[PDB]
């Protein structure tokens, strides 16, 4: 998406702005767009709440710092805004939820750097412990704001291979060329509204395929950080 | 230090928009980001990175960008005596939202110049000599 | 081996990897037994969930799939243990969800006429019929993300197909040992979502539990990266 040679911007939305480089290469999740919910019985004597207040804007999850044995890190949403902005309470206090989004995650190297990082998205991200029963605990089920890390990236702690993942609105993060992504991902359910704080319509993954590697003496950290915007953020109160 | 700052001295009120700039100095081949953020009059100053990302901001990644404008919307200041400012004014912060990278070679200690001046809308009235000579 | 002759020169018909066609012939998905008198049997019914899961091989195909909807067909080959038919009466009765489920073999369960029952003789050609698609939600779902309310997450109850109570007619016992192949046909396939296929050993029906012990390589291995 977005990489070297590419005129710098200022992409501003509400009491915020963030100075990303202007690509023309987003991912668009599975070839759609995020939109409006479509008439549905339940917001006909109860329409739907959009806040475009405070909820419509964009939020920067505290970086995380990469280094040559990282294994990758994780997110549920809604989860990680769940305790996050108006995007929390307004989420908590109104039952039903519907939102779609636009994914943003960027490293920030020396032209002296290598590594490569795949980004996903994949919708219903259940996850398996090593086992004897025992569902995972809830603490890295819905890890959050901060995000889980992967303990056997090859199977995606999911009993899955992480070599057949591009087979899902992936990005590529090759230092050696580009150094950011960027992800349209629209709401998926078999119901119009689930949710905020139980089900977690999909998780985004951030895993290094190709290690980190620079000669010592040089920033031995790259940072990844991860900027979040709901498109068209609907919510059902009921009431 | 400012010309502003000074000039201000000279009056009782004033009030209008401000604009702060910060311009980064290391060298081209380092990258990072930082947070600027406005606390508005009145509000609480930013407990930490995460509790200032919900208010107003900017994202500063002078790995593209060497300088950049932070704008305040409003101040205002009615000076009364008893000495005591009856002085509208936010606060801003500068958080390191990423850590600072460079490579072999590279200095790893950087600068940054502040900058401020009033903008179009920024007024001045009542004249009195100031306190800044002896 | 690897003989490399006979090449094919002519494409072939898309038809094949059709979802339809990919998800379509009957299969064995359970096998009941209500032998006389054993361990399980001095009762004389049966109840089986409507479980898509049982088998491994049809279960790797769906979970393909994060969101999959469609229509079923249930055949029943009934035979005693051995392989003889008998002039034997048979009544299966199909418990839809959120349905009182027998529990005795003479619960008043089997007189509820909204749990519909299917009579035949075992000398009769195999019963056979189609249940639509009972969930409440849009499709049904191999993966959810979420609680439904932690030992009850990932668990999605807008899934359950219901249930099939079988058992032999009459107020007596059955004089035979019964042993029946139940066979399930997907109609109208719809799939959404594509994600990675399995390549660790299934643990659990409910979960995507793997032997974290003992992780596999999904391809196999050689010496050098040149030898071939």
């Amino acid at each position: 998406a977005c990489g070297y040679s590419d005129r710098v911007a200022q992409l501003t939305i509400g009491n915020s702005t963030i100075t990303t480089q202007e690509a023309a290469n987003i991912v668009i999740a599975y070839g759609e767009w995020p939109e409006y919910c479509p008439d549905t019985d339940a917001t006909a004597v109860d329409k739907p709440t959009r806040p475009d207040v405070s909820v419509n804007r964009f939020f920067t999850l505290d970086t995380k710092s990469w280094a040559k044995d990282s294994k990758g890190w994780y997110w549920k949403f809604p989860d990680v805004l769940t305790e996050v902005g108006v995007f929390g309470q307004n989420a908590q206090f109104h039952y039903l939820y519907r939102s779609g989004f636009c994914v943003h995650v960027q490293c920030n190297a020396s032209k002296f750097h290598q590594g490569a990082l795949l980004v996903a998205v994949l919708p219903e991200y259940v996850l398996g412990t090593i086992a004897e029963n025992s569902h995972p605990p809830y603490a890295t089920t819905q890890p959050g704001q901060v995000g889980a890390v992967l303990t056997h990236p090859y199977v995606l702690d999911a009993g899955i291979p992480l070599s057949q993942l591009t087979v899902c609105p992936h990005q590529w993060i090759n230092l050696r060329t580009n150094n950011c992504a960027t992800i349209i991902v629209p709401y998926m359910n078999t119901v119009p509204f689930d949710s905020a704080l139980n089900h977690c319509n999909f998780g985004l993954l951030v895993i290094p395929v190709v290690p980190l590697d620079f000669n010592t003496g040089a920033t031995s950290e790259i940072p990844i950080t991860v900027t979040i915007a709901p498109m068209c953020a609907e919510f059902a109160g009921l009431r | 230090s400012t010309i502003l700052g000074q000039l201000c001295r000279y009056y009782t009120q004033w009030s209008g928009s401000l604009e702060v700039t910060f311009m980064f100095a290391g060298s081209f081949m380092a990258t990072g980001k930082m947070l600027i953020a406005y606390t508005p009059p009145g509000g609480n100053v930013p407990a930490d990175r995460i509790t200032a990302m919900l208010g107003t901001h900017v994202i500063w990644d002078f790995g593209l960008q060497s300088s950049v404008t932070l704008v305040v919307p409003w101040i205002s200041n009615t000076h009364y005596r008893a000495y005591f400012d009856y002085y509208t004014t936010g606060i801003i912060t500068i958080w390191y939202q990423t850590n600072y990278v460079v490579p072999i070679g590279a200095p790893t200690t950087a600068y940054i110049v502040a900058l401020a001046a009033a903008q179009d809308n920024f007024t001045m009235k009542l004249c009195k000599d100031t306190e800044d000579i002896e | 081996n690897l003989i490399e002759t006979r090449c094919v020169l002519n494409h072939h018909s898309t038809q094949e990897t059709a979802i339809g066609n990919f998800f379509s012939r009957a299969g064995l998905v359970s096998i009941i037994t209500m032998p006389t008198t054993g361990t399980q049997n001095t009762d004389g019914y049966v109840n089986w969930d409507i479980d898509l899961m049982g088998y491994a091989q049809l279960r790797r195909k769906c979970e393909l799939f994060t969101y999959m909807r469609f229509d079923a067909e249930f055949t029943f080959v009934v035979a005693k243990p051995n392989g003889e038919l008998v002039p034997q009466l048979l009544q299966y009765m199909y418990v839809p969800p959120g349905a009182p489920k027998p529990t005795s073999r003479d619960s008043f369960a089997w007189q509820t006429a909204t749990n519909p029952s299917v009579f035949v003789k075992m000398t009769d050609p195999p019963a056979q019929v189609s249940v639509p698609f009972m969930s409440p939600a849009s499709a049904y779902q191999w993966f959810y993300d979420g609680y439904p309310t932690d030992l009850d997450y990932g668990q999605c109850p807008n899934n359950m197909m219901g249930t099939f109570s079988i058992r032999t007619v009459g107020i007596e016992k059955s004089p035979h040992s019964i042993t029946l192949r139940v066979y399930m046909r997907i109609k109208h396939v719809r799939a959404w979502i594509p994600r990675p296929l399995r390549n660790q050993p299934y643990l659990f029906k409910t979960n995507p539990n793997y032997k974290g012990n003992d992780i596999k390589c999904t391809s196999t291995s050689r010496d050098k990266i040149t030898t071939l």
